[PDB]
RNA sequence: CUGGGUCGGGGUUUCGUACGUAGCAGAGCAGCUCCCUCGCUGCGAUCUAUUGAAAGUCAGCCCUCGACACAAGGGUUUGU
RNA sequence: CCAUAUCCGCAGCAGGUCUCCAAGGUGAACAGCCUCUGGCAUGUUGGAACAAUGUAGGUAAGGGAAGUCGGCAAGCCGGA
């Protein structure tokens, strides 16, 4: 078994989740739940949404 | 000790739950009517006024979650029917429910 | 209650062999009885009989 | 506890199993599903058939099992993994 | 030697997939499959694997107005595989073959499903990219 | 088995960061006059800190043993 | 009285029967949506629970008329 992170956010996955995406360019990306593919579907930076692994290192959000 | 009141604090979420637009807050009323009948022994009940003002003031639609009265046993002085005790309803204001406690009032 | 786990797998001859799988289960409480009685049954030409 | 993760968990879920409880006894885990609801009895009888199929014949071994809750999306193992990630919150 | 594990199947016959190879095709409407036998009312759908049979509708002359054999090589709809993933590929695409099997172009755009390339050996040859 | 109910507290979980207060954040603005136009009445969407916060959470989710009373009573029938 | 109860329709019948007066907001507007003056108690009865088939409304992964005598019905477009 692996873990792997989400592509929109950084939460981790264990092996019996999750979809996996593959965009015609040659790129895959993982997703965790519906919530965060139709995050990046609909072309939403995660810098912004507040719940994310991202935001709170950009923030210096926590230390 | 037949004549007491204490306070309470009562769900209505679930006891309202299921039902459509034109009837939660009438329900509520039943509920509660049913609730002292158990509390109280007693198949007698008033409720006063203040406290139905407070459930109709969202409409009947969206009706509270939590709220608090005050139960009373009294024993009809100027009334002769066939019970012999009443229950009272009564209403109390609050900002806030946290950490409450049904507790015993004396007076 | 159901949950579900992952195993591997040792079938030869497949396209699955010496990998990992992940499938559903069902889980079962069974604490252990208690013997309290015996009944013992007798064999007659109309089937059986206590 | 598999021979491989080597967690000190136990087969019970966050939150507990739904609309059940929690199990505190000794347990058996069948393949697959079964016939009823949640509470219910069930009788287990052993198989009045010979078994020759390999598919019957092999042998298991587990290497995980998921804990998570299944009252909602869970995404965690378990407490100590989800405060470890978090942090301290507003229990303070 | 291997086994093909079903899979769920998303193109049912009436539809326009996009062809990736060189040859000219931009469409290709299914019309059957092979290897469906079937049941009252119900319609002949494909898969990724599947071998189906196809026309053109936007191309070159000299293509349309015939039959040809299809493979397909990605589909929208979610799948299963036995390592416990759902997967999807943004489109719809085949590609055009012979008989027995061997492409009739030399290039392929974007990515090829794993679940093809076990089974079609030249194809997974010509592309870039997999799975 | 002293039990089960109502409220309360914790567990889990859904959405996504509450009112207020502070801010030398803030496109600009004309009034004030100590002309200061960073000093102010302030006009002002929006941003940052308190704040992964607030709110809801069995009514057919999990656990408690914390507070409150309550639970011996009723009615109709049955013979080898 | 002058009409979802005083008129005709067998009846206190969802039908039909000539005119006058005519506010605030949005908006091109006597359109449609909310309100004040004035009027009413849901239109020949009520309570409990949310099975089947119905009538009126809605939503649906992937494909898109392959359905059917027939794109019938629904849906898309919709103002400046
Ligand atoms: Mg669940
Ligand atoms: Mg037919
Ligand atoms: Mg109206
Ligand atoms: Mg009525
Ligand atoms: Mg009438
Ligand atoms: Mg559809
Ligand atoms: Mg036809
Ligand atoms: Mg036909
Ligand atoms: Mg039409």
């Amino acid at each position: 078994m692996k873990v792997e992170l989400c592509s929109f956010s950084g939460y981790k996955i264990y092996p019996g989740h999750g979809r996996r995406y593959a965009r015609t360019d040659g790129k895959v990306f993982q997703f965790l739940n519906a919530k965060c593919e139709s995050a990046f579907l609909s072309k939403r930076n995660p810098r912004q949404i507040n719940w994310t692994v991202l935001y709170r290192r950009k923030h210096k959000k926590g230390q | 000790n037949e004549v007491v009141t204490r306070e309470y604090t009562i769900n209505i979420h679930k006891r309202i739950h299921g039902v459509g637009f034109k009837k939660r807050a009438p329900r509520a009323l039943k509920e509660i009517r049913k609730f002292a009948m158990k509390e109280m022994g007693t198949p007698d009940v008033r409720i006063d006024t203040r406290l139905n003002k407070a459930v109709w003031a969202k409409g009947i639609r969206n009706v509270p979650y939590r709220i608090r009265v005050r139960l009373s046993r009294k024993r009809n002085e100027d009334e002769d029917s066939p019970n012999k005790l009443y229950t009272l309803v009564t209403y109390v204001p609050v900002t806030t429910f946290k950490n409450l406690q049904t507790v015993n009032v004396d007076e | 209650g159901m949950t579900h786990i992952v195993r591997e797998v040792d079938r030869p001859g497949s396209k699955v062999n010496k990998k990992e799988v992940v499938e559903a289960v069902t889980i079962v409480e069974t604490p252990p009885m208690v013997v309290v009685g015996i009944v013992g049954y007798v064999e007659t030409p109309r089937g059986l009989r206590t | 506890s598999t021979d491989y993760d080597l967690s000190d968990k136990s087969i019970n879920p966050l939150g507990g199993f739904v609309h059940y409880g929690e199990v505190t006894n000794d347990f058996v885990m069948l393949k697959g599903c079964v016939v009823g609801t949640k509470k219910r009895v069930l009788t287990l009888r052993k198989s009045l058939l010979v078994q020759t199929k390999r598919r019957a014949l092999e042998k298991i071994d587990l290497k995980f099992i998921d804990t998570t809750s299944k009252f909602g999306h869970g995404r965690f193992q378990t407490v100590e993994e989800k405060k470890a990630f978090m942090g301290p919150l507003k229990k303070d | 030697s291997g086994a093909k594990f079903r899979i769920s199947l998303g193109l049912p016959v009436g539809a326009v997939i996009n062809c990736a190879d060189n040859t000219g095709a931009k469409n290709l409407y299914i019309i059957s499959v092979k290897g469906i036998k079937g049941r009252l009312n119900r319609l002949p759908a494909a898969g990724v694997g599947d071998m189906v049979m196809a026309t053109v509708k936007k191309g070159k002359p000299e293509l349309r107005k015939k039959v040809h054999p299809a493979v397909v090589i990605r589909q929208r709809k979610s799948y299963r595989r036995k390592d416990g993933v759902f997967l999807y590929f943004e489109d719809n695409a085949g590609v055009i073959v012979n008989n027995k099997g061997e492409m009739k172009g030399s290039a392929i755009t974007g990515p090829v499903a794993k679940e093809c390339a076990d089974l079609w050996p030249r194809i997974a040859s010509n592309a870039g990219s997999i799975a």
